[PDB]
RNA sequence: CCCCGAGAGGGGGUUUUUUUUUUUUUUUUUU
């Protein structure tokens, strides 16, 4: 039950978007030059995302080094300060964030050709300073950007994306009002390609909804895929530019 | 002292156990020898890796006084010489108390070494002899002294006893007193007379053990 | 509540009570610690407080970590049975004190080791019917009669004083300063305090080289 | 400690599903028989999925609610992994990437999604309430302990009694089971899982770029299935045709209309499992029914 | 606008297998065919909305096979159309000598989904297999389609039972139906069943003049004992299945 | 398979300890 117009018969929400659209997506990259081989810095709404890539080097403990493949890790610091109400306590150690990090490596081990940087490591760390809602989708983002910066080879982009489900309605890239008002879906879309790296279902969803509910995610995906590769090429031919 | 247990009910460990005395029931499962962690490297002998899971909850301390007095007697037991700078990991998930696990651990200790030690047979790890363990508990009004005594009649009892026995020749000779662990009030008196009634009953069981032991065991050899 | 420790029921509520220039002497006992290389037991008893602390130093013993041309020297204080202080606190005095022996011990005759200084505040009473800034020179004082009880080669006898928040450490007959602290207290107050703080330095190198030699 | 695979035993399993064959004879679709066994006391019930054997506990004691949440009682679900399994687990390895998952899969299968009526265990508002706890044991790990334990979890708290309690004021008057019977616990839905396993029978750039789709799923992998596979999938339903929840971490990038397949494959396994557990549950309660009028009738 | 695109001239499909039927409604394979059966309804004379449709054989077996017939209206209202919202805001229709405010629109109470005579009409059907003394051996619960045979008044339906007149396969099975209601309402009241009352004055309205002029007492006739014991019978069978299917969102 | 001498020499292919758990807004039946 709420009091709030979460989808008025105008077709508006409360924020104003409609159904379909996303949200200010403002990639940066080579924010961190000085602290990091790869770095992005992430506003997807009012989500804004640090993201730093460490590697490929040495490892700090030869008991931990593969010949074969790189070691790829993940570090998602939710600040204190992230969400309305400061957490009194340090989530670093918290099983959700555990999770989050090991399903942020999960995705691109698959992605990332670790097969040719052997006897290496990957440092991937992240700070989420601000966060309101999808911040599942917009840490995807952050990565894949931020290792693209890296120089990094990987097979594809991963885009992040989540769709909310109100009664029958499907909503784009929701923020934490709608989280707090309806199951949503995380999804992680491979390049242009139908092919799901990370599909992401916490709340109860009905069976006949959830395929409906991922094509609008995809499509929707897609478009933050066209963003981020929009954002990436015009930095790089400014660089081209001056450099050359 | 009507005992029951199986042996080899684990696919993915080296040997295993089930022991079940009344409503206490334990499985123990025993992998080695093999490679050790460095701290735990032992130049000579076997290192011993000893686990113990209670029925309810996680581990706490008290799990951590089961597997020091199982390691007591466990250790002397293994012929630790024959595999230097090896491991050996021992573990015991406590399936069911029997007794009230607020107040007493006696049942599911003796439970742990008895299956513990069938867990190391089935595994084919070197040992020196046989062994057998039995609670034992006395009674304020009864001046009785139980062997293998229930949850109930523990509520009611002055001292609880755990008593193991290092048995040779057939299980006929008893070579030590591995492991006895008196608690409460009792005397002199009280303490030989439960150890010579303990020591009969120790014999008894390993008897039995001798017996499951075989015939698990034989159809897996050959002729 | 801990799996690793026995604190007792959870409903149950610690008991709380209800309402119904001075001159510093102190004592010294070395060596008295079989477990480790070098320990110290400082009591001090002025006013309405009195301390009891005693120092445990560990080495030079084997470091795992990295290569050393010199040794490497850590510091950790520790609460003790009633008093008790922040854990950020007892950190910053440690600091404080790593910085001050990393100035005394002669770490080039002692490569790849390690010299782990225990300091335990063992009992702390507060009789008056940031408290840290006076225990910091019986502090030095224990740390200083232990690596010297250890055999740990000191360039000189460490020492230190407080005067209104304000501790100095001194060395060389007071002619130098090791270490420097300052919390509270007045302004313009440091010609003040560390010619009172000299003083103590002075009495405490005293006590502790009439410990060292005739103990 | 690593589980060494040959090349040999890769190529042969992977191409052996390139041949519709798994080396335990089941079919791609075809879910483990799950046996249900349950113990004297309840809550005490034993999973085993061919050779996985998990057992779970439930157990309960008084406790007062936490501060914001003075209606609510209180339900923990414990999944420590043991080298009893086998000896590629720590023993209290709980930050594991494996470990936190399962862990992660279960507490959003039964906790979260509210499958205990957390509202029925207070006892007194903001003063005593009831602490289910749900111990889960790995005895033997032969692949599928996600779904092993999410049926051991459920089977325990649908068998599980808690014994009346009187409140008057602030004294608590804890009936034992023989002056009165225990209470059986409230479950609003049954959440069952099944987990997915994905394998590339080619390369990753035909994964990426590929046009016609070709990689593998099979339902409740073995351990040698599992060890061997590129992605994972764990969905969980009821009986009511409802997603309670559907956790896909990363690994190997699979068609979105194949992941629906699955969700709907996994529909009709969590019916006849729904099923099965409502019937085991009926038959033990006939059973100890039974033994209670011949212990009647003789006494 | 919730309402049927047909209007009032809509109708159960003739085939329960017809392919644009099924088309629509592919819920209709589930749907049982009563319309052999012998369905009557007893209810007020000025009764138009019908709720409940009875009937009565006897099984080869020496059991008696009795059905009630309910009007299934789920099949029209539908969670989250706002004529299920009304119909939830409304909770009830309330009856006075009046007027009557439906709770639903006239087109779907009155006719519909009404269990109107001589039409095809969807219904919720439960069907008891019960020996002679009236003690169910099963129950099944079954959406189906029926037709009613003849919708008869508390006074018409009383008559007819008692004039001996008509041997009709209907009204045989009309005076089994009595037979075992008395059978059930005698158990209940040996179960413990309460017995209270208050038969409340009906308005008598002259056909002349607008305004009210009589008085009268509404009198209890055999026929209602009939119907309300069968009715209870239906509620409490309903009752155990719901409740066995959905032990913790029971109506 | 790899680096250094012009011809069966030489040098390398990479092993081991440290620090606990929560988590977001007036009964009954037909009317």
């Amino acid at each position: 039950m709420s009091r709030l117009e979460i989808y008025s018969p105008e077709g508006l929400r409360l924020d104003g978007r409609r159904w379909n659209e996303l949200r200010r997506f403002e990639s940066s990259i080579n924010t961190h030059p000085h602290a990091a081989d790869g770095s992005s810095y992430m506003e997807q709404g009012n989500n804004k995302i640090i993201t730093l890539v460490k590697g490929p080097k040495e490892p700090r403990l030869k008991s931990q080094m593969d010949t074969s493949k790189a070691l790829l890790n993940v570090s998602v610091n939710i600040t204190k300060f992230s969400k309305f109400e400061r957490s009194k306590s340090s989530h670093k150690n918290e099983r959700r964030v555990l999770e989050i990090q090991t399903s942020l490596v999960r995705m691109f081990e698959k992605n990332v050709m670790l097969n040719i940087y052997p006897r290496t490591v990957i440092d991937i760390e992240i700070h989420v300073l601000e966060q309101d809602g999808g911040i599942m989708g917009s840490l995807i983002n952050g990565i894949t950007l931020a290792l693209i910066d890296a120089g990094i080879s990987m097979f594809d982009y991963i885009s992040g994306i989540s769709v909310g489900l109100y009664d029958t309605t499907p909503l784009l890239d929701t923020n934490s009002l709608e989280e707090n008002a309806m199951s949503t879906v995380t999804l992680g879309v491979v390049g242009k390609s139908e092919k799901l790296s990370l599909l992401l279902v916490e709340d109860k969803i009905p069976l006949d909804r959830l395929e409906n509910v991922l094509a609008i995610g995809i499509a929707g995906a897609h478009r933050v895929r066209d963003l981020m590769d929009e954002e990436l090429r015009k930095h790089a031919q400014k660089r081209v530019s001056n450099a050359s | 002292m009507s005992v029951q247990a199986e042996i080899g009910i684990l696919d993915h460990v080296d040997g295993s156990s089930e022991f079940v005395s009344q409503d206490t029931k334990v499985i123990c499962s025993v992998t080695g020898p093999i490679e050790p962690k460095a701290r735990q490297e032992l130049p000579t002998q076997l290192a011993l890796e000893i686990i113990v899971r209670p029925a309810k909850g996680v581990a706490t301390t008290r799990e951590k006084v089961l597997e020091d007095k199982l390691r007591a007697v466990l250790t002397p037991l293994i012929t630790r010489h024959c595999y230097p700078r090896q491991l050996c990991q021992i573990t015991c998930q406590i399936l069911e108390s029997g007794e009230d696990e607020a107040e007493f651990s006696l049942r599911e200790l003796s439970c742990c070494i008895n299956a513990a030690f069938l867990a190391l047979v089935d595994a084919g790890i070197a040992l020196n002899s046989m062994c057998a363990s039995i609670p034992i508990a006395i009674i304020k009004d009864t001046s009785d002294i139980i062997v293998d005594p229930t949850a109930e009649q523990l509520k009611i009892s002055l001292s609880v006893h755990t008593l193991a026995l290092e048995f040779v020749n057939g299980g006929k000779v008893v070579k030590n007193v591995l492991l006895l662990d008196s608690n409460g009030d009792f005397n002199e008196d009280q303490l030989f007379s439960l150890l010579e009634l303990g020591e009969q009953k120790c014999q008894e069981l390993v008897t039995n053990i001798r017996r499951i032991i075989q015939d698990n065991i034989s159809p897996r050899l050959v002729v | 509540q801990d799996r690793r420790r026995l604190l007792g029921p959870a409903a149950a509520k610690p008991m709380a009570f209800s309402n119904t220039e001075s001159e510093q002497e102190l004592s010294l006992h070395t060596g008295f610690i079989e477990n480790c290389n070098g320990s110290a037991l400082v009591e001090a008893r002025s006013l309405g407080h009195q301390t009891s602390l005693i120092s445990a130093v560990y080495g030079p013993r084997s470091i795992r970590g990295s290569f050393t041309s010199q040794g490497t020297i850590s510091i950790q204080l520790k609460n003790g049975l009633l008093e008790k202080y922040n854990t950020n606190e007892l950190k910053e005095v440690s600091s404080f004190l790593m910085g001050i022996f990393n100035s005394v011990v002669n770490l080039s005759r002692y490569p790849k080791s390690g010299i782990d200084i225990f300091v335990y505040l063992t009992y702390d009473k507060d009789l008056t019917n940031s408290q840290i800034s006076s225990l910091i020179p019986h502090c030095i004082t224990s740390i200083t009669l232990a690596l010297a009880d250890a055999g740990i080669e000191l360039v000189d006898m460490a020492g230190a004083g407080e005067a209104n928040g304000t501790v100095v450490s001194f060395i060389k007959n007071g002619e130098e300063i090791v270490g420097f602290w300052k919390d509270d207290g007045d302004d313009e107050d440091l010609l003040e305090c560390l010619d009172r703080c000299k003083e103590q330095y002075n009495r405490y190198r005293d006590l502790m080289i009439s410990c060292l030699m005739n103990q | 400690k690593d589980i060494e695979i040959s090349a040999s035993e890769s190529k042969f399993i992977l191409e052996a599903l390139r041949q519709n064959y798994r080396l335990d004879g089941r079919s791609f679709d075809q879910f483990r028989d799950v046996e249900i066994t349950f113990g004297k006391e309840f809550g005490d019930v034993s999973v085993k999925m061919g050779n996985t054997k998990v057992h779970c506990r439930i157990s309960c004691q008084i406790a007062q609610p936490y501060e914001d949440r003075p209606f609510e009682g209180l339900f923990v679900i414990s999944t420590e992994i043991s080298p009893m399994a086998g000896s590629q687990f720590e023993n209290g390895n709980i930050t594991g990437e494996d470990e936190v998952l399962c862990s992660r899969i279960i507490e959003k299968s039964v906790r979260r999604s509210g499958a205990l009526d957390v509202e029925g265990l207070c006892i007194v508002a903001g003063s005593k309430c009831w602490a289910v706890r749900a111990d889960v044991h790995f005895l033997d790990c032969d692949g599928g302990f996600i779904d092993a334990s999410c049926i051991a979890v459920m089977a325990g708290l649908m068998h599980f009694k808690k014994p009346d309690i009187t409140v008057h004021g602030e004294q608590i008057i804890v009936h034992p089971v023989n002056e009165r019977e225990p209470v059986p616990l409230g479950i609003l839905h049954i959440p069952i899982c099944v987990t997915f396993s994905f394998f590339n029978p080619q390369d990753t750039e035909e994964n990426i770029k590929g046009e016609t789709n070709s990689e593998i799923s099979i339902i409740d992998a073995t351990l040698k299935e599992e060890l061997l596979r590129d992605g994972v999938l764990t969905v969980t339903l009821n009986k009511n045709r409802e997603v309670v929840q559907v956790s896909k971490a990363g690994g190997l990038p699979m068609d979105a209309l194949t992941l629906m397949k699955c969700c709907h494959e996994a529909y009709s396994i969590i019916e006849k499992i729904t099923d099965q557990i409502l019937q085991l549950l009926k038959e033990d309660s006939e059973k100890r029914n039974k033994y209670a009028a011949m212990l009647t009738s003789e006494n | 606008e919730c309402l049927p695109a047909e209007g009032h001239d809509w109708k159960a499909p003739t085939k329960l297998d017809d392919p644009e039927a099924v088309s629509k409604d592919p819920l209709l394979t589930k749907r049982k065919d009563l319309r052999d059966k012998l369905i009557c309804s007893i209810d007020p004379p000025g009764c138009v909305d019908i709720n409940d449709a009875l009937h009565a054989k006897k099984l080869p077996n020496g059991n008696w096979e009795v059905g009630v017939h309910i009007a299934d209206v789920t099949h029209f209202v539908k969670p989250g159309t706002a004529l299920d919202a009304e119909g939830a805001a409304r909770g009830t229709s309330v009856y006075l000598v009046d007027k009557r405010i439906d709770m639903l629109p006239m087109l779907l109470g009155t006719d519909l989904c009404s269990l109107k005579p001589y039409v095809d009409r969807f219904a919720f059907s439960v069907i008891w297999e019960l020996d002679d003394s009236a003690n169910i051996v099963n129950v099944n619960f079954m959406k189906s389609v029926i037709r009613s045979r003849e919708a008869f008044s508390y006074e018409q339906a009383q008559l007819r039972i008692d004039d001996k007149t008509q041997n009709d396969e209907l009204t045989m099975g009309m005076r089994a139906l009595l037979k075992l209601s008395v059978k059930l309402k005698q158990k209940r009241l040996e179960a413990g069943a309460l017995n209270l009352a208050s038969p409340e004055v009906k308005v008598h309205m002259d056909s002349e003049t607008s305004d009210p002029n009589e008085v009268e007492i509404k009198k209890l006739l055999a026929t209602n004992s009939l119907v309300e014991e069968f009715m209870l019978l239906a509620n409490i069978s309903v009752a155990r299945k719901i409740y066995d299917a959905f032990p913790q969102t029971a109506m």
